[PDB]
């Protein structure tokens, strides 16, 4: 997979 | 709270609706936080770019507030220029220069790049890269899908929806950000990081334009994630195919400890740079070409 996790702070 | 936040933006971006000066939208892509239409000017016939992001799709809403940051106080020459914002119903729309030549990620899935290509494209990087951390801008998301290109082969960095600054006062970030195949393994450690990331990220990228695709691509992304945080660096499948050259220039940015990993600037004048090719030399591994 190519999609770009955010998932911090 | 969707609809405080649609005030919020609209306090950001320019007034108006650009449906006013664009006509014959056409999808031509999907992104991480929206979608990419070319749009036809209608005053002129110039194509523009234009990246719609709908505030309820989004992972964080606030990350929207980096594309205005970056368009507001970081251009560049390899950075994709950002024209205007605007706030349309429920979606950011930003109007930016249309890359003719598509994303790096369509040449590194069908055709080998020699190694001319590749240092043309690590030099235009770099250069951005060089920049951009100097003013303490991390990009966090490099990888083939973020480097776009013009039609004449100019080589153009993306998609900024997940950057963060760093600065005297907050000198790391510790969010937990990227595409699991190209996070730097401090990143994935959540050890509070720096610039170092894009630098690992961009290694992980000349593994994508010599191999076709990261390491551990056929792991799901947190087995591969746990074997970037604990392994030594990922090989090339293909070392027998690179020179001395790239291989000590690749030995430079996948270094595990981000104390010994070369800074951009510095990587500006390892002599694997010298074979760059200029922006011709790209032009024949795009799709319209090869």
């Amino acid at each position: 997979r190519r999609r770009t996790w955010y998932f911090g702070g | 709270s969707h609809e405080q936040f649609r005030a919020a933006l609209q306090l950001v971006v320019d007034p108006g609706d650009p449906r006013s000066y664009l006509d014959n939208f056409i999808k031509i892509g999907e992104g991480s936080t929206g979608i990419v239409c070319i749009a036809t000017v209608r005053s002129s016939g110039k194509l523009v770019a234009v990246k719609k992001m709908d505030l309820r799709k989004q992972q964080r809403r606030e990350l929207l507030f980096n594309e205005v940051v970056i368009m507001r106080d970081y251009q560049h020459e390899n950075v994709v220029e950002m024209y205007n914002s605007y706030l349309v119903g429920d979606e950011l729309w930003v109007v930016m220069e249309f890359l003719e030549g598509g994303a790096l990620t369509d040449i590194v899935t069908h055709t080998r790049m020699n190694e001319e290509q590749i240092a043309a494209v690590c030099l235009a990087v770099l250069q951005a890269l060089s920049v951009l951390h100097a003013q303490g801008v991390i990009h966090r998301d490099i990888k083939s899908d973020s480097i776009l290109l013009t039609h004449d082969g100019r080589v153009k960095l993306s998609d900024f929806g997940f950057c963060a600054q760093v600065s005297k006062e907050v000198p790391r970030r510790k969010s937990l950000v990227g595409t699991p195949y190209w996070m730097a393994p401090e990143l994935i450690s959540r050890l509070p990081y720096g610039p170092e990331v894009d630098i690992w990220s961009l290694g992980i990228m000349v593994i994508e334009m010599v191999d076709g695709e990261p390491p551990y691509f056929n792991e799901p992304p947190l087995k591969a994630m746990k074997m970037i945080r604990d392994n030594l660096p990922p090989r090339l499948k293909n070392l027998h195919k690179v020179s001395p050259s790239l291989k000590g220039f690749l030995d430079r940015l996948l270094v595990r400890d981000p104390a010994q990993r070369a800074t951009a600037a510095e990587l500006l004048k390892h002599p694997f740079l010298a074979k760059a090719g200029p922006p011709a030399s790209i032009v024949p591994l795009m799709r319209q070409n090869r």
